[PDB]
DNA sequence: CTTGACAAAAGTGTTAAATTGTGCTATACTGGGAGCCGTCACGGATGC
DNA sequence: GCATCCGTGAGTAGAGAAGCACAATTTAACACTTTTGTCAAG
């Protein structure tokens, strides 16, 4: 089973409301380069690489560890889509 | 190592030819041997005899003689040049001048007949088929009752197939019989007074049974002339046509009382002379003889009619299941229905041909044209559902497929047509169709096999020997009988006691019109012959078949058919006593004609010095491919010198050994699970097996490519191919073509071929591309061909035709032709499915190290684990008693045949096991060791589950766990015993045609459907896996709406949809947004073509051009 | 199963002591099995309970490594500050689920300690499991009982052997009885007092009542004799097997239906073991054929409805 | 691990003149046991040399320093009158088992890769008796029963198992 | 059993059609039968009259 | 970077063979042919 | 009311047999400039 997924689970009142906020968490880590985590450097999920331990590449394991933290923010109409996505680019440059 | 025999019955008569259903079938059709004078009305001679004389009405052309001529090539030649082992066929025809009184006679080529090879199948265009006996409603007269109306029955009158209509007789409520013909329903009165019947003559024959009579006598039409009762009836049957005499006459006799096209049978011509008590002339629902009609049958079946519904004791209702009234059409059947339409299709051409062009100058070589004839023998044998690509994976294969019996077909029945009844084991299938062997899911009941005992009769009914018994002793007389006449006679069971010849028992299990019943020995008048006679020759081998629940017998007969040869083949240690048998009326292997000497043995070859002298050279098949890809090859058994007798094996075949039929491997097996990896039928095997190649096999794949024309240049299959290295032609000679005995891997090249490219000019970006590195670019294009992933092995064999060889015919354009065998040598590996002759199957799931298998305290390991929990469910018990046999022979070095039903019991195995203990344990003894501790440990657990007797010593108490089968089995992991004994024996183990090696495929991107744009189905065609409804709807459950979507659109038909997201992913980006699926275009593209204007809307009902302007004119 | 079922022995059962060291005297001198059920002074227990007294479930798992006990042997141990009287394998099954569960609290109020565990009990486990820990504790739970079920039963000995199919012996004297009472149906219907409708529904309810009897002693003679029998722990357990299929191999076969669907009059009297006649063997293969002809038409009525369904319900 | 056959150029072939084909041959070399005399002896090469009418067996290899054929008795191919085996075995020493597969080793063109079984022991069986010393009767008597396939004895066998078993646990000495 | 027993009662028969357009045996969704009824209610127009 | 002029490449206008389309055969000839069959239940309509 | 014919539907995978004459249109072989493309010259 995925870590933390009864928690995850019990944070939103519909089970594929989870599945959303993960896959668009999981894709604006993936637009910018996991460059706005919100995961400290010791919190960043890791794999296990013959060269070395490094990053994980899979966002989607990522975006469910970030939602654990419990410093995102979902929600319906929070702000507008053209503000977020801009706004985004500007303090997370890629 | 010798063989014990088990056994009490003794079978006065062996086993038929288990090829005779094939092989004498086609030779009485062919009649090929006999000299055509002496030839009978039967097969194709009958044909010849049925459509000629053809005339014109006075030009008649006459059949006198036929002859086959010898094949043109033989039958290596034609499976290696791809051709049909056939024989010509010419006709010694008259033409007669009826004015003149002129005969001229010349013989015509009517064509090819193919031909039967020695062991019952056809080579056709170059690949092996075998044609499948049709089992159907035998022709005749039959008595059902209605199922709508109790107390009245119905009249069926049933020709052969295509050889007439079906016509039924039914007593309707107003009481006047009417007659069905063509699905028009008319009264028989009107058709009873055409063939010249009086009111007198009706009453005087069918007026002694009631009230019957009375509505057979309206005297409207008595009174009225025969001669417009006939067009009066000509008007109800086709209604319309102008009423002429000639026109009429002509009808009515072509429906009833013509051989020509109306034809009841030789077998439905003697049902009905048994079941209605006549006599009939010929074949025909009537005669047409001094320009008036004559009745045949009519009258008795309108009288047995009568008095059936009279109720008369001597009258009954006909079961339409029972094998009495089902017949076989076997190969010369039907061959011979179709030569006949083929002969009367080329008569049709002849009678058109004969009455227009230079009348006076005619010869038979002229009118004659045998195309038509030809065609409907060719689309016999190559798209026939009954002509079946030959099964030949193992010998056993290749003889159950030639007994197989199927109820479909043309002719036939189909699925949806077949009920509970036509698929249900009738009770007169005894002797005669084996009960249990059939093919589980959408085709059980429908395909069936021939009995082992069973032969078909000329008239095609199934018959069963039985031994006659009079006054209480039983003969050596043994009489073939059908079911009909095995219905009158109380016959005893093959098991029943015997003194000598004298029944013992008094009280005698007989079967009295397939019930069982206990009667006395002066009142049983039949013995069955064995019990072998019940189960075709599948079943037959299994051992301990008694013990097995039919279901999983079924399971066990049909993995025999699928299981490979063997390079380290061996035969079961329990036998039945037909492996002999099946291996030489199979004849995969070569035997001695008559006594000599061997001169020469070779694996090519083997010469015999015969007592007569003559030398006879037999030569080996070798390495060669079956239609499965399976290596069937003989190898020599004899010496240089040996002295052998006649019949002695000279070489064994495919799966055999010294002539026993060697479909596996006696292995050791343990009952009992091991860590999960005996979960749900999975198998545990040691690597022990692949180091001394048990369960290895050989397989060939053949790969084919041609050389064509083309508009643009020819095709050419050479070694310079552009744009590739030395390392990627390494392999390939001067010619293009992979060296012989090359290993190829997936992407290796097995021969070279250059393509003309189509003309077009190259994208701007590639013409910048060749100007930059300043490469001109050539007019060909690699095409050639490549072993396939997944695939490979070692080139074996290389076969080159070209055009204008001698016998190969290839098809136009195509000026050469190479194929490539590759052979494989496969070993046992995790996925393959192994199984044994009880219904036990599964797939290797682990191969575990000889350190890690269950061994025995004298250190023997283990070969195969099997989970215990897959007896309880599946009652088959019989492999409990093979382990417990085997176990027995693995220690006394023999070998068993049990013959199923009269064999080897617990007191004969357990005296066996006591002998194989003092070899078991008595030699421990001598070398000087005692108990084990370990088993000390387990006999104490044995006491306490009651599997050992308290108070004895450990050697007492182990004999004790031995006679049960079970032993002491240490673990190789620990060293610790198995808490509790486990089954250890000896078990005679399959392996089956499915290998994971030919099941794996993937696919990322391939081949697209040309219509609907979505990717083919296949792993040939390097196809994706079907997303079929209930996917989609388990998807819609999960509420997994964006992975449906990408399965309906990005992976499936969404064409800008599936090229973005490749460049994406490519590129390392996520995959874009999905687009409008193309087989959605493709919906409303066709639902326009239906004259439908659909149209997607927006919010505002406004027009959305899904088409991206590509379809809006202007 | 086969760690959590508790022996049961007869060698010294029902018989009466005064005091724990008399009861262990006679242990010794073998006249009173471990696990044979006896009275001390008023209570009932048994020599495994008083000779081995456990601190401790890895006390009691260390006699079973140096071979004093077994997992089936009740004894004593003091688990959770409770003297329990169970075996070593139902203290090995608490810890399983409690370290499965890494909560050792939880998962004692999770298991069914006195009863053998079987699929019934395994499921309400996991199912219990799931309400209070969660998806991802019970998937663990599930895998610890996943490898400690494999484990157990490769070391268990369990196998199937030709005599594990105990044949009954009340089965001869049921089959004499059906026979004597088959002879008074003839007797009686050669007598006119009954017809033969009424001779054919004696007759199968007759073999009727002989089959379901002979079914009861089939299971009696395993839970009397051999209750670690190989084919009646499985049945018990869930595993596989059923009581009828259990019958056909260790008593009697059964009646036939012919194809008509009648009722042949005279059943295969033969089981497996003992192996069908050729007429028995042919009676029975009506049956196989129609019930495997009517699974390859009820599926395709099945996927008919199945699809019908989704479509009416697919919004 | 090898084998090369003159004209013969894959193991699916047969050989004129000889009455087994070349997996059968093959199959019979699996079996053959060679004892290498010289422990720095890595690799050897058997050359045989026969012409029919004769039983060709393992002794007719021609004579190799330091190379022993254990099996001389072995049956390796029956050449009938006109029949010729010219064949090159290479003989590897090794461990476990190694198939063809895996090492495809090919000393030329046509050589022939050969699945290798290099484990000498055959079977092995130990045995625990209830042996007493003393007063204390619970002791346990070890016996080691060892078969080999002649190439190394059994007590070379048993001292090199328990040289690994030693050198294993000295992998229990350093904690990380 | 229940959500496909209620697409089984998901129509309805109009026995009179009272002020609306339907006819008299016509089989509409019963949903939308109520609605309509709710709206000619709303204007004081005679309700269809219907049977499951 | 312009000559410039120059040959290859390409375009183009005829003319031929080749391919393709069309008309026409005058004793008299005047209504076809193959199928024809072993399921079962279910609406729905169509009349009685 | 009822009886009858027609229409509908009946699991999923994978592997598998006229010439001939003549005109009309098209193709292909030529020639022809005419055109790009190219290597000397400054
Ligand atoms: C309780 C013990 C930790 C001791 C401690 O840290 N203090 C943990 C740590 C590692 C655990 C084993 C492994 O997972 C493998 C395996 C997984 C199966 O699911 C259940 C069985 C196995 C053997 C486990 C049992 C048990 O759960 C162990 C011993
Ligand atoms: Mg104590
Ligand atoms: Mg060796």
């Amino acid at each position: 089973a995925e870590p933390g997924i009864d928690k995850l689970f019990g944070m939103v009142d519909s089970k594929y409301r989870l599945t959303v906020v993960v896959a668009k968490r999981a894709q604006q880590l993936l637009r910018h380069g996991f460059k706005n985590t919100v995961l400290e450097p010791e919190e960043r999920p890791k794999m296990q690489t013959l060269e070395g331990l490094f990053d994980d590449p899979n966002a989607v394991t990522w975006a469910m560890k970030e939602l654990l933290t419990g410093r995102l923010v979902f929600g319906e109409n929070l702000v507008p889509e053209d503000r977020l996505q801009k706004e985004m680019e500007r303090l997370y440059p890629v | 190592m010798e063989i014990k025999r088990f056994g009490r019955i003794r079978e006065v008569i062996p086993l038929p030819p288990l090829t005779e259903i094939q092989v004498e079938s086609y030779r009485r059709a062919l009649q090929a041997d006999v000299p055509p004078e002496k030839r009978e009305n039967v097969g194709i001679q009958a044909a010849f005899r049925e459509t000629f004389p053809i005339e014109e009405e006075g030009l008649v052309l006459d059949f006198l003689e036929y002859r086959l001529g010898e094949p043109p090539f033989p039958q290596d030649e034609c499976r290696e040049k791809d051709l049909t082992y056939q024989a010509p066929l010419y006709a010694r025809l008259q033409l007669i001048h009826k004015d003149t009184g002129l005969i001229k006679e010349d013989e015509v080529f009517l064509g090819h007949i193919p031909l039967m090879t020695e062991d019952g199948s056809f080579i056709i265009n170059g690949a092996d088929r075998v044609i499948v006996s049709q089992i159907h409603r035998s022709p005749g007269v039959y008595f059902t009752p209605d199922p709508a109306r109790p107390g009245r029955y119905i009249a069926s009158i049933i020709p052969l197939p295509k050889r007439g209509p079906w016509i039924d007789l039914e007593v309707e409520p107003n009481g006047v019989v009417s007659m069905k013909v063509n699905k028009r329903k008319f009264p028989l009165v009107l058709l009873l007074r055409v063939l010249g019947y009086d009111q007198e003559t009706l009453a005087r024959e069918l007026g002694a049974y009631g009230e019957l009579v009375q509505g057979l006598m309206d005297e409207s039409v008595f009174a009225m002339r025969p001669e417009e009762a006939l067009i009066r009836l000509f008007t109800l049957l086709r209604p319309g046509d102008p009423p002429k005499r000639d026109k009429a006459v002509a009808y009515v006799y072509g429906l009833i009382a013509d051989p020509r096209r109306y034809d009841l049978g030789e077998a439905g011509r003697y049902k009905a002379e048994e079941k209605l008590g006549i006599r009939l002339s010929g074949r025909t629902l009537a005669r047409f003889e001094d320009g008036e009609f004559k009745d045949e049958v009519f009258l008795p079946t309108l009288r047995y009619l009568f008095a059936l519904t009279a109720g008369v004791p001597g009258h009954e209702v006909d079961d339409i299941d029972h094998l009495g009234n089902r017949r076989i059409r076997t190969v010369g059947e039907l061959m011979t229905d179709q030569f006949r339409v083929g002969l009367a299709r080329l008569a049709r051409g002849v009678r058109e041909r004969m009455l227009m062009g230079s009348e006076d100058s005619l010869t038979p070589a002229k009118l004659v044209n045998s195309r038509p004839l030809e065609a409907a023998i060719r689309e016999f044998f190559s798209r026939s559902q009954l002509s079946q690509f030959k099964d030949e994976t193992n010998p056993l294969s290749s003889l159950r497929h030639k007994r197989r019996i199927s109820a479909l077909g043309p002719g036939g029945l189909t699925r949806e047509r077949a009920g509970f009844d036509v698929r249900d084991v009738h009770r007169t299938h005894y002797g005669r169709i084996c009960p249990v062997e059939t093919p589980e899911g959408a085709n059980i009941g429908l395909i069936t096999s021939l009995a082992a005992y069973a032969r078909v009769d000329e008239l095609g009914f199934i018959r069963t020997p039985y031994r006659r018994v009079v006054g209480g002793v039983v003969t050596d007389e043994v009489v073939y009988m059908t079911a009909t006449e095995e219905d009158r006679y109380t016959i005893a069971q093959a098991n029943t006691p015997l003194e000598g010849n004298r029944i013992a028992a008094e009280r005698v299990v007989a079967r009295r019109k397939g019930e069982p019943v206990i009667v006395s020995p002066e009142e049983v008048e039949f013995m069955d012959v064995s019990p072998k006679q019940v189960f075709s020759v599948n079943t037959n081998l299994i051992p301990f078949l008694e013990h097995d629940d039919a279901n999983r017998a079924l399971m066990g007969s049909n993995m025999q058919t699928q299981a490979v040869p063997l390079i380290r083949a061996q035969a079961p240690v329990v036998m039945t006593g037909l492996e002999e048998r099946v291996v030489r009326d199979s004849l995969a292997a070569l035997y001695a004609e008559e006594d000599g000497e061997v001169a020469k043995v070779d694996g090519n070859r083997i010469v015999v010095r015969y007592e007569d002298g003559r030398l006879v050279e037999y030569p080996l098949r070798r390495f060669y491919r079956s239609n499965q890809g399976t290596a069937l090859d003989q190898r020599p058994r004899v010496v240089v010198g040996q002295r052998v007798r006649k019949g002695d094996l000279l070489a064994d075949g495919p799966a055999s050994e010294n002539g026993f039929l060697a479909l596996g491997q006696n292995v050791l097996v343990a009952i009992m699970p091991f860590d999960g990896y005996n979960f749900e039928d999975a198998i545990v095997i040691s690597e022990e097996l692949l180091k001394r190649d048990f369960y290895t096999s050989i397989h060939i794949e053949r790969y084919e490519i041609e050389a064509r024309d083309t508009k643009l240049g020819p095709e050419r299959i050479t070694r310079d191919i552009p744009h590739l290295s030395e390392a990627a032609l390494r392999d390939l000679d001067e010619e293009g073509v992979v060296r012989i005995g090359a290993e190829v891997k997936p992407g290796d090249i097995l021969v070279g071929r250059t393509s003309f490219k189509g003309e077009s000019e190259p994208t701007p970006e590639e013409r910048l591309l060749r100007s930059i590195f300043g490469e001109k670019a050539r007019d060909v294009k690699d095409t050639s061909l490549r072993v396939p992933p997944g695939e490979g092995g070692i080139v074996v064999r290389t076969v080159r035709l070209r055009r204008g060889d001698p016998g190969v015919e290839l098809k136009p354009g195509v000026r050469e032709v190479v194929r490539v065998y590759v052979a494989q040598k496969r070993k046992l590996q995790v996925g393959d499915k192994l199984a044994n002759r009880h219904g036990n199957k599964g797939v290797v799931a682990k191969i575990l190290p000889v350190e890690d298998m269950p061994h025995l305290p004298d250190g023997t390991p283990v070969d195969v684990i099997l989970n215990p929990l897959g007896v309880p469910s599946r009652m088959n018990l019989g492999q409990i008693l093979e382990t417990h046999l085997g176990l027995a022979g693995y220690f006394l070095g023999q070998r068993y045949i049990s013959p199923i039903f009269d064999g080897a019991k617990e007191p004969e195995i357990k005296e066996l096991l006591a002998q194989a203990f003092e070899v078991y344990f008595g030699k421990r003894k001598g070398e000087g060791f005692g108990v084990d501790k370990r088993e000390v440990e387990v006999l104490r657990r044995a006491e306490k589950l009651g599997l050992v007797t308290p108070g004895k010593t450990p050697e007492e108490q182990l004999k004790e766990l031995f006679l049960q089968g079970k032993v002491v089995l240490y673990d190789g992991r620990t060293g610790e015993p198995i808490e509790g004994p486990i089954v250890v024996g000896q078990m005679f183990i399959m392996k089956l045609y499915h290998m994971v090696e030919d099941k794996m495929h993937a696919r990322s991107t391939g081949p697209y459907s040309l219509i609907t744009q979505q990717p083919l189905g296949g792993k040939a065609q390097f196809g994706g896996q079907r997303f079929g409804e209930m996917e989609v709807w388990a998807l819609e459950a999960y509420g997994a709406a964006h992975t449906l979507q990408e399965m309906l659109t990005l992976k499936s038909d969404d064409i800008e949809g599936r090229n973005a997201a490749y460049e994406a992913i490519i590129k390392g980006e996520d995959v874009p947004e999905p687009s409008v699926p193309e087989s959605f275009r493709v919906l409303v593209k066709e639902l326009q073509a239906l004259a439908l204007d659909v149209q997607t809307l927006d919010e505002k009902d406004n027009p959305v051009d899904i088409f991206e302007g590509l379809a809006s004119k202007r | 199963y086969y760690i959590t079922q508790v022996r049961k022995e007869k060698k010294g059962a029902g018989l009466e002591f005064a005091t724990p060291e008399e009861a262990l005297a006679a242990h010794e001198r073998g006249e009173v099995a471990l696990n044979a059920p006896i009275k001390v002074a008023g209570r009932e227990t048994s020599v495994g309970r008083l000779k081995y007294v456990f601190a401790n479930p890895d006390e009691a798992l260390l006699a079973v490594a140096h071979g004093i006990v077994d997992l089936q042997d009740v004894v004593t141990v003091r688990y959770m500050g409770k003297r329990l009287e169970t075996s070593p394998g139902r203290i090995l099954f608490a810890r399983i689920v409690a370290e499965a569960v890494e909560d050792e609290k939880v998962a004692w109020e999770l298991i069914q300690l006195d009863v053998p565990q079987e699929k019934n009990s395994l499921k309400d486990l996991v199912y219990q499991a799931f309400l209070r820990l969660g998806m991802e504790k019970t998937a663990r739970l599930l895998d610890a009982l996943k490898y400690y079920g494999f484990t157990f039963s490769t070391t268990s000995g369990i196998t199937i052997g030709i005599d594990d199919a105990v044949i009954p012996e009340e089965k001869k004297q049921y089959l004499e009885e059906a026979d004597r009472k088959l002879l008074q149906i003839e007797q009686a219907y050669e007598m006119g007092f009954l017809t033969d409708r009424e001779r054919y529904d004696q007759i199968l309810q007759l073999w009727t009542e002989t089959t379901e009897k002979v079914t009861q002693a089939v299971f009696k003679n395993f839970e009397e004799n051999y209750p670690f029998n190989p084919l009646y722990v499985m049945a018990q357990s869930g595993a596989r097997g059923n009581p009828q299929q259990i019958r056909q191999l260790c008593g009697l076969r059964g009646l036939m239906q012919k194809p008509s669907g009648e009722t042949f009059e005279v059943p295969v009297r033969s089981s497996f073991r003992e192996g069908l006649t050729v007429l028995e063997y042919f009676i029975s293969s009506h049956g196989a054929r129609k019930g495997g002809a009517d699974t390859a038409l009820r599926t395709a009525d099945s996927g008919y409805l199945t699809r019908k369904l989704v479509d009416v319900t697919h919004e | 691990t090898s084998v090369y056959i003159e004209d013969v150029l894959h193991e699916f072939s047969t050989i004129p003149g000889v009455k087994e084909d070349v997996v059968e041959i093959i199959l019979n070399l699996k079996e053959l046991v060679v004892r290498f005399l010289n422990p720095s002896l890595q690799t050897v090469t058997l050359l045989l040399k026969a012409e029919g009418p004769k039983e060709v067996k393992a002794r007719d290899f021609l004579p190799v320093a330091d190379v022993e054929i254990m099996n001389p008795d072995l049956h390796i191919a029956t050449l009938e009158e006109g029949g010729r085996l010219n064949m090159e075995v290479r003989v590897d020493r090794g461990v476990g088992y190694v198939p063809a597969e895996k090492h495809g080793i090919k000393d030329r063109i046509n050589a022939i890769p050969v699945d290798a079984v290099f484990s000498p022991v055959r079977r092995v069986a130990f045995q625990v008796e209830d042996t007493r010393l003393g007063q204390r009767t619970d002791l346990d008597k070890l016996t080691l029963r060892i078969w080999t396939d002649g190439s190394v004895t059994p007590l070379e066998a048993l001292n090199q198992a328990v040289e690994i078993l030693r050198e294993h646990l000295t992998y229990f000495s350093n904690p990380q | 059993i229940e959500i496909v027993v209620r697409q089984m009662m998901k129509y309805v028969e109009v026995t009179d059609p009272g002020d609306s357009r339907l006819l008299e045996g016509q089989v509409l969704e019963k949903w939308d039968v109520e609605a309509l009824n709710e709206r000619l209610i709303a204007e004081g127009k005679t309700p269809v009259a219907w049977k499951p």
